[PDB]
């Protein structure tokens, strides 16, 4: 409904924007409102400089290191910039194409 | 003069990158990057800007900026595919509103598209579609950063005209050893005979651009080499 | 001079697709993915960058306007060189091959062979590819199928002669025979084809030099159609477009511009705003696109990008904002200096 | 004198010599090769093209528009004054050692029967069709530096600055009337060092499994497979050391799979 | 001026990422009738990050009030609780007023 909602705004404003680029539009909006919170969350570890944290994502969207292609590409940004060298070396629970190709 | 520290750029291709001969080294995506910056065409400007954000090896001649390696994921590997160019004569261009035919009995001259001067150009290059495009390079993340997010540069032939090698989702991250000119003996870029790294043999400018200075003997390593991109995230 | 950046959002107002030799295949069409069916497709930028062209050539059509014969003073060398940037007559500035700054006079005194390149003139627009912005913003559209007039509206027969009658339903045989028969013919190829996946050197060699025969019959079988070569009642293959509505990231600049060619080339987007098409399938009002381009440029010095304005092209207008745009757009409009005739 | 299309002229197109006529002093470079008339010795042949443009071609840029019937044959029985020019031929092409200054001809059987008796004194010509000019690469002894024609094609000026000595069998380059731009000589360079160990390896597998590592490096240069299913199809067929003999490049690899397939 | 010294001076450690966001606050807060929006992740200190900021701006002008809103409950507190003698030093320092307002 808030699509829908911000459609009829669009309409009546003169914009021509079909349904579905309102739900996208939406759709970026939601996840960089969820971006922004599961940074909230992330940073209620932390509170010290002496404070040492394991943050465990247990979520299968999270995009992995190695995948920079998958869709929840930006909720890498929910690591803090200085830890991003922790982001990429970090413990996998599960995987995905874990093995070693050979056309490398 | 500011503080270089080694970083890797990997970015993910959107188009296919077309390889002149010699890979693309990053030192050229940041010269045409400040050239479009500082508007001057100058090289020596434009090079004096460039090693202030890229560290310049005197010793060696080269800009510590790594020829371009295609990261390829193991969803989506190194592809071939023709980078492919055509004059589109639409009737629009071919109409008297745009210009005046030479005329015989009363009829316009048809423009020869099948061939001669006045042809349908069938441009086809080859290009290379891996799924990212990874350089390493001892300089300024910050500066290297803006510029290939902003600065209208892409990695292959021509970018600027083709539109070939578009990349987004620039992402910079250190390294633990400098693997810009060297890699194990291996030039990871274009260096001079002399310097002792083995490779593949080439004539090309050390500096960029490319296209003008004298070209000297080189070794440069295979124009088109790609590695897993988990290892080369892994620092 | 000055580099202007045009980064902005092209969103669709109707399918945009194009047609290009290696994304298109026997599978069918499919937009140049820069990978595998599996990844993004992206629309070209070099048929962003011939449309914009095509634009800007019009606009310096328009402004230098007509002869007093009513007929546009260029000729076929010009029209070809501020088009395509081809020297057909062989009668061009051969600038120096390592002098980068060449043309400086040409470049003041054509700013569409300028701003895009000639043959030996470095263009100074970049047109970048339409990259979008989604997973899942491209689909198989068009399609359909042609059917048969007078087998869909019985009214229509009302309005044809009893021969012409007679000549609709020989066509109708002849069409059915022939598919009866291509389809055979087909199958016949495709149980080739089959048997060309367990084949050596040898037996490769023999049934290939038939697969070629066969479409030879085919053709011939098909010129055998007294009344119509194709068959009508024919299903029209899908082609790849960008959905409507497809937000596309484009990136466009001007490098080291004066202020007139960059005017130059707001023109030409401007007037590209009067049929904002990209790309072909025409027929289905394909191409159409509404674009918002914040203009920047790069500080004097410092590595920041400033805006300088924006370009926002809907149906309802053309939005310039940013006095600098104006400044360009006048600029150009002024220096009627310019020579696209040499 | 020490251009590509010297050499080729001086092996190959030589054999049109009384065909010619005299030169004619110049003063512009030679709009089809392109080199400076400063190495001329200030001598060319003008001509007019079909298109109607006046273009300055040197010695041995001019054999390739030359009209030799009683020599090379007719082109086009519609026109039985015009015979075939070095320029014209498409499908056809040759292999010239500099160093000999010999040349060979790799025509289709086509060209062959259009030749006259006359020709084969002065050029030893091979029944060869397109797609078996590898073969014949593969399968004789070249000798080195050579210059390998694999289309001469119709773009004669494109060709011409298109030659390229091959210097040893790491890398031939092909010159296939496509202008051979440092963007596309990797579509043009064979190396026939590379596919002949792959070849002498190749021997190793069987044909199944020969099939199999064609098709998947086919596929996965063509991106029409994940890497990481190749990579399973070569480990499970034990095709390890072929994909360690391939090169990286994936034009290349198809350039070397479809000269296997060829041998 | 009385910036670099006051800082290392106090007593107080401040590091480099607080100097950096000391100042952005400081020049933001100089513009008039305009907005500032900087991020700053936990461990830069917004405590007093802003409010060295707005004591350095008190200085000159000293006829104005700067209203710290701050959502959460405990961190009312957080603003008052370890850090009023550390700005209460630091304007001693500095040398005019904190003269603060416990707001609720
Ligand atoms: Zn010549």
């Amino acid at each position: 409904m808030k699509a829908e909602s911000l459609y009829g705004y669009l309409k009546e404003r003169g914009y021509s924007r079909t349904f579905e680029a309102v739900n996208r539009n939406i759709y970026l909006e939601n996840l960089r409102k969820v971006i922004r919170k599961a940074k909230q969350s992330v940073g209620r570890g932390i509170r010290s400089e002496n404070d040492t944290v394991r943050i465990i994502i247990l979520d299968p969207r999270f995009p992995e290191p190695t995948d920079l292609s998958s869709k929840h590409r930006s909720l890498e940004h929910i690591i803090p910039v200085r830890f991003r060298r922790e982001y990429r070396s970090c413990e996998i629970l599960s995987p995905a194409y874990f093995e070693e190709d050979i056309q490398c | 003069m500011l503080n270089f520290k080694p970083y890797r750029v990997i970015m993910s291709s959107l188009t296919p990158v077309v390889i002149s001969g010699i890979a693309p080294s990053l030192d050229g995506i940041l010269y045409e990057a400040l050239s479009q910056a500082i508007p001057s065409n100058e090289p020596g400007v434009v090079l004096a800007r460039l090693k202030e954000i890229l560290l310049f090896n005197d010793e060696l001649g080269v800009f510590h900026a790594s020829s371009l390696r295609f990261g390829i994921t193991p969803e989506q590997g190194i592809g071939a595919t023709t980078s492919m160019r055509c004059d589109y004569l639409s009737p629009e261009k071919l109409s008297t509103a745009m210009f005046s035919p030479r005329t015989r009995r009363g009829l316009f001259t048809r423009v020869l598209l099948t061939g001669g001067p006045t042809k349908r150009r069938m441009t086809t290059r080859p290009a290379y579609s891996a799924p990212y495009l990874t350089f390493d390079f001892v300089g300024s993340s910050e500066a290297v950063e803006i510029l290939l997010n902003h600065a209208h540069v892409g990695v292959g032939y021509d970018y600027f005209s083709a539109a070939n090698g578009e990349f987004n989702n620039v992402t910079i991250l250190p390294l633990d050893i400098d693997t810009s000119i060297s890699n194990e003996g291996m030039a990871l870029r274009p260096v001079p005979v002399n310097s002792g790294l083995n490779g593949i043999k080439g004539v090309s400018p050390l500096i960029p651009p490319y296209f003008v200075g004298e070209k000297l003997n080189i070794v440069h390593p295979a124009p088109v080499r790609t590695q897993l991109i988990s290892s080369l995230l892994r620092g | 001079m000055r580099t202007l950046n045009f980064n902005g959002k092209i969103s669709t107002l109707e399918p945009l697709t194009v047609t290009v030799k290696n994304a298109v295949s026997t599978s069918g069409h499919r937009l140049p993915r820069n990978g595998g069916f599996n990844a993004a497709p992206y629309f070209p930028g070099t048929s962003i960058r011939g449309t914009l062209r095509h634009a800007a050539h019009k606009v310096i059509v328009d402004r230098v306007g007509l002869n007093a014969d009513g007929k546009s003073p260029f000729d076929l060398a010009e029209h070809f060189m501020l088009a395509q940037g081809v020297d057909i007559n062989g009668e061009a500035e051969t600038f120096a091959p390592g002098e980068i700054n060449a043309g400086a006079e040409l470049r003041s005194k054509n700013p569409l062979i300028s701003l895009f390149g000639r043959w030996g003139l470095s263009g100074k627009v970049g047109i970048g590819n339409a990259i979008p912005d989604g997973d899942n913003q491209w689909g198989m559209f068009g399609g359909g199928a042609r059917s048969i007039m007078f087998q869909r509206d019985e009214s229509l027969m009302e309005f044809l002669e009893t021969d012409q009658v007679d000549r609709l339903e020989r066509l109708l045989e002849e069409q059915a025979e022939a598919s009866v028969d291509i389809s055979q013919i087909k199958t016949e190829q495709d149980a080739l084809k089959k048997a060309m996946k367990s084949a050596d050197k040898d037996t490769k060699a023999e049934l290939q030099i038939k697969v070629r025969e066969l479409d030879e019959k085919i053709q011939a079988r098909k010129d055998q159609k007294q009344e119509s070569r194709e068959s009508i009642r024919r299903p029209i293959d899908p082609y790849e477009a960008f959905i409507t509505g497809a937000e596309l990231s484009h990136r466009m600049s001007i490098k080291n511009a004066t202020d007139e060619e960059a005017g130059l080339f707001i023109s030409a987007l401007i007037r590209f705003a009067a049929e904002p098409r990209f790309g072909g399938h025409a027929n289905h009002n394909c191409g159409l696109v509404e674009a918002h381009w914040t203009v920047t440029t790069w500080k004097p010095g410092e590595l920041v990008p400033v805006t300088l304005g924006e370009i926002v092209i809907t149906p309802n207008g053309v939005e310039i904002t940013g006095d600098e745009l104006f400044a360009m757009v006048k600029a150009f409009n002024e220096n009627q200096s310019f020579d696209f005739t040499a | 004198m020490n251009h590509p299309v010297e050499s080729v002229y001086s092996a190959l197109t030589s054999i049109l010599l009384p065909y010619m006529g005299e030169p004619v002093p110049v003063q512009r470079n030679c709009s089809c090769c392109g080199r400076a008339p400063s190495e001329f010795d200030g001598v060319g042949f003008e001509l007019v093209n079909a298109y109607r443009e006046r273009v300055v071609h040197c010695r041995p840029c001019q054999t390739f528009f030359v009209s030799a019937p009683e020599l090379m044959g007719v082109e086009n029985p519609k026109k039985p004054t015009t015979g075939q020019k070095f320029g014209m031929w498409s499908g056809v092409g040759a292999v010239i050692n500099v160093e000999d200054n010999s040349s060979v001809l790799l025509a289709p059987q086509g060209v062959v029967n259009k030749l006259p008796e006359h020709f084969f004194d002065h050029v030893e010509v091979i029944t060869a069709t397109s797609g078996q000019h590898l073969e014949y690469l593969f399968n004789t002894e070249l000798k080195f530096p050579l210059i390998y024609i694999q289309n001469f094609g119709v773009k004669t000026y494109e060709l011409v600055r298109s030659l390229r000595v091959s210097l040893s069998a790491d890398a031939i380059y092909t010159c296939a009337d496509q202008l051979l731009t440092r963007q596309n000589e990797v579509l043009y360079m064979l190396d026939l060092k590379k596919a002949k160990e792959l070849h002498q390896e190749i021997k190793n597998y069987s044909k199944k499994e020969m099939d199999i590592f064609i098709r998947t490096v086919t596929l996965l240069a063509y991106s029409r497979i994940t890497p990481e299913a190749a990579s399973n199809e070569f480990k499970k067929n034990n095709l390890i050391p072929l994909l360690l003999l391939l090169p990286t490049d994936p034009h290349q690899r198809l350039s070397i799979l479809h000269l296997l397939k060829k041998v | 001026m009385n910036t670099s010294a006051v800082f290392e001076s106090a007593g107080l450690s401040l590091r480099k990422v607080q100097q950096d966001y000391i100042e952005a606050a400081a020049g933001a807060l100089t513009q008039d009738h305009k907005v500032a929006l900087i991020s700053a992740e936990t461990g830069v200190g917004k405590t007093l990050g802003y409010l060295v900021p707005a004591l350095l701006i008190l200085l000159k002008n000293p006829e104005a009030k700067f209203v710290i809103a701050t959502n959460s409950h405990a961190l009312m507190h957080q603003i008052f609780r370890s850090d009023r003698p550390l700005l209460e030093q630091i304007a001693e320092q500095c040398g005019i007023k904190v003269t603060f307002s416990r707001l609720m």
